[PDB]
RNA sequence: CGGUCCGGCCGGGAACUCAAAGGAGACUGCCAGUGAUAAACUGGAGGAAGGUGGGGAUGACGUCAAGUCAUCAUGGCCCUUACGACCAGGGCUACACACGUGCUACAAUGGCGCAUACAAAGAGAAGCGACCUCGCGAGAGCAAGCGGACCUCAUAAAGUGCGUCGUAGUCCGGAUUGGAGUCUGCAACUCGACUCCAUGAAGUCGGAAUCGCUAGUAAUCGUGGAUCAGAAUGCCACGGUG
């Protein structure tokens, strides 16, 4: 449960579903257990917490959750005030990486008319 | 070739002597803005921005029969078509087609 | 007697010597009795010499320069087929059956009055 | 309207002496590199040992005889007229087409290395249960639409 | 030691210039009999056939640049004057060095 | 051929490459066919190559109210206390609607860390910039040698062979995302380049219609040259495999 998200898998072991939950892959959550010293023993049908807290900084390189979903959106704190046009483009369906706004836009704005 | 761009090309040579010679040693010491973070020579810092047109920016060598930036050979100053005229007159030294 | 040949392939060049009587199999001062025994071109030069059979009653020397091992094989093989057709006239007949009586040059030709990269024709009209 | 050939010189295999076993490499190769195809030929014969491999002292020259292209349709006229009739592919082309038919099936198996994929498809062609044939089934129907010709 | 620089855009004119300075050297005492030709260079140039909107179609022109230095072990009272007064030939650049 | 730090190295040599150039070879000659047995063509033998040997470089008559007031010339007409040159702002990426041409992955014939083999074209004095240290790196300190075949740019990559993950929308693949470094410049607001990361949507060769090439051709992976205050995968060349 928890570690890289807010999810509690029902009646399964502690390491389950620590994968695909954004910012974490499918394979490192199993391929790093030996480096972390984790065993898959003492299996119970109910929640536990604060036993594998060390795993958080092995499944992710820098950040999870958190953190991650707003640190990957940090630029708005310095763009969304007064007549800033990169801010206005971000409030709208428009790109801000330097890319042109009239072309290659139907993913961010929506389908063609 | 534009007479105002020809006259500017002459003014540039006479200003490279003025704003681009014997100023580089001063420019190396006045351009630092972190080593003390203190402001004490602002008039001399704004002197490095005095030249606007006489520095290696804007300056292009160009085709010397049209003023054009395009389609020329700087080893002769001639265009990729006036080189055919001058080679057909022997007027570019040793440059030939066959006859060897 | 002494028999000799030259061979050339895309900036690789070889000279070959062949003599009757016991000897060695040598390339650029190294013996093929232990050298080149893993390299990806070691057999593609030996088939013309299987017309006379090596070492026991034959001596070989190869000297080569330039090109990768695949290109050196073509150059060395032409040096061998020239030296071997000059070794005996009944071997010329067996090399002729294998087509080894021609020099392969196949140069890249020159570009004429435009047409982009050498000759590659661009895309078509509206149409 | 003028050529007339010119068959061009080709280098037969150095160890098996065969032109057909060198011809296979020209179709097995990718991006003109050829060297990896030269590492897959005969390496696919040690894997084929455990299976239905035909004449091992002939490598693939007899196993290619279990792959059966025979006819070609479309892009044709007869008697000056448009006709949907089949023609029989030239014997010097039939095996070079069979080479593409087997390497294009073998590389598109979803498992193991090419040396194993090709040994499976050559064993399964020797019992006519092979993969990648539905892509040419509508052509085989068009070849069976006519037996009376012109 | 001194060197006499001869530069030309043709492989026959550099040998005519070599024969002209050897003919003059034999006529000022002795100073040059058969100098070394050095390595060669080429420069290739393209020109356009139509003055506008076709730059794909070009024609090719060439210069073959030669260099000779002559090299002298001991100059004379005639090397420093009579060989310097030489007018040589048209199409060739002559310089004294060092 | 002589000596051998056992090496083209050194003696010494013009053999073989080779650099700057000049010749020879091929005559349908020879066999056998084709055909007003003519004119004119086609197989075979030999040869490195043969039937204008091939490929360039050579642009008749011309086609059409041919293109261009934007290379340049210049009438008619206009602006001339300016629509002129000069400055500082901006506009040809504002986004309500949108498109050629061209390229990259779709694998294990891979992705990654090592071992390992072979280049041409060229290019440089307010130039290329070394040796050696520092900077995760872009770069910086610094200033030999060479006027450019005993100096500088510059260890080309695809390819060859181990180890390792594995058919998992993929341990392959690429849009996002957030900041800091290096170089230059009025200026890095904004559509600078070079440099180091984390997140990983899409992608299983793609509907209709449709392009290139007869052989060192088509295909394919890298490296130079030119532009350049700072700015490419484009423009033009060249080599490896084929």
């Amino acid at each position: 449960a928890r570690i890289a998200g807010i999810n509690i898998p029902d009646h399964k072991h502690a390491v389950i579903a620590l994968t695909s939950i954004y910012g974490v892959g499918k394979t490192r959550s199993k391929a790093i257990l030996a480096a972390a010293g984790i065993a898959e023993d003492v299996k119970i049908s109910e929640l536990s917490e604060g036993q594998i807290d060390t795993l958080r900084d092995e499944v992710a390189k820098f950040v999870v959750e958190g953190d991650l979903r707003r640190e990957i959106s940090m630029s708005i704190k310095r763009l969304m005030d007064l007549g800033c046009y990169r801010g206005l483009r971000h409030r709208r369906g428009l790109p801000v990486r330097g890319q042109r706004t009239k072309t290659n836009a139907r993913t961010r704005k929506g389908p063609r008319k | 070739a534009k007479q105002s761009m020809k006259a500017r090309e002459v003014k540039r040579v006479a200003l490279a002597d003025k704003y681009f010679a014997k100023r580089a040693e001063l420019k190396a010491i006045i351009s630092d803005v972190n080593a003390s973070d203190e402001d004490r020579w602002n008039a001399v810092l704004k002197l490095q921005t005095l030249p606007r047109d006489s520095s290696p920016s804007r300056q292009r060598n160009r085709c010397r029969q049209t003023g054009r930036p395009h389609g020329f050979l700087r080893k002769f100053g001639l265009s990729r078509i006036k080189v055919r005229e001058a080679a057909m007159r022997g007027e570019i030294p040793g440059l030939k087609k066959a006859s060897w | 007697n002494q028999y000799y040949g030259t061979g050339r392939r895309k900036s690789s060049a070889a000279r070959v010597f062949i003599k009757p009587g016991n000897g060695k199999i040598v390339i650029n001062q190294r013996s093929l009795e232990q050298y080149f025994g893993r390299e990806t071109a070691r057999m593609v030069v030996r088939q013309p010499l299987e017309l006379v059979d090596m070492v026991e009653k034959l001596d070989l020397y190869i000297t080569v320069k330039g090109g990768g091992i695949s290109g050196q094989a073509g150059a060395i093989r032409h040096g061998i087929t020239r030296a071997l057709m000059e070794y005996d006239e009944s071997l010329r007949s067996e090399l002729r059956k294998a087509g080894f009586v021609t020099r392969d040059a196949r140069q890249v030709e020159r570009k004429k009055v435009g047409l982009r990269k050498a000759r590659r024709r661009p895309q078509f009209s509206k149409r | 309207r003028r050529r007339v050939i010119g068959q061009r010189k080709i280098l037969p295999d150095p160890k098996f002496g065969s032109e057909l076993l060198a011809k296979f490499v020209n179709i097995l190769m990718v991006d003109g590199k050829k060297s990896t195809a030269e590492s897959i030929v005969y390496s696919a014969l040690e894997t084929l040992a455990q299976r239905s491999g035909k004449s091992e002292l002939e490598a693939f020259e007899v196993a290619l005889e279990n792959v059966r292209p025979t006819v070609e349709v479309k892009s044709r006229r007869v008697g000056g007229s448009t006709y949907q009739v089949p023609v029989e592919v030239r014997p010097v082309r039939r095996n070079a087409l069979a080479m593409r038919w087997i390497v294009e099936a073998a590389r598109k198996r979803g498992d193991k290395s090419m040396a194993l994929r090709l040994a499976n498809e050559l064993s399964d062609a020797a019992e006519n249960k092979g993969t990648a044939v539905k892509k040419r089934e509508d052509v085989h129907r068009m070849a069976e639409a006519n037996k009376a010709f012109a | 030691r001194i060197r006499i620089r001869l530069k030309a855009f043709d492989h026959r004119l550099i040998d005519q210039a070599t024969a002209e300075i050897v003919e003059t050297a034999k006529r000022t005492g002795a100073q040059v009999r058969g100098p070394i030709p050095l390595p060669t260079r080429k420069e290739r140039f393209t020109v356009l056939i139509s003055p506008h909107v076709n730059k794909d179609a070009r024609d090719q022109y060439e210069i073959r640049t030669h260099l000779r230095l002559v090299d002298i072990v001991e100059p004379t009272e005639k090397t420093v004057d009579a060989l310097m007064r030489l007018d040589l030939a048209a199409g060739v650049d002559v310089q004294i060095s060092l």
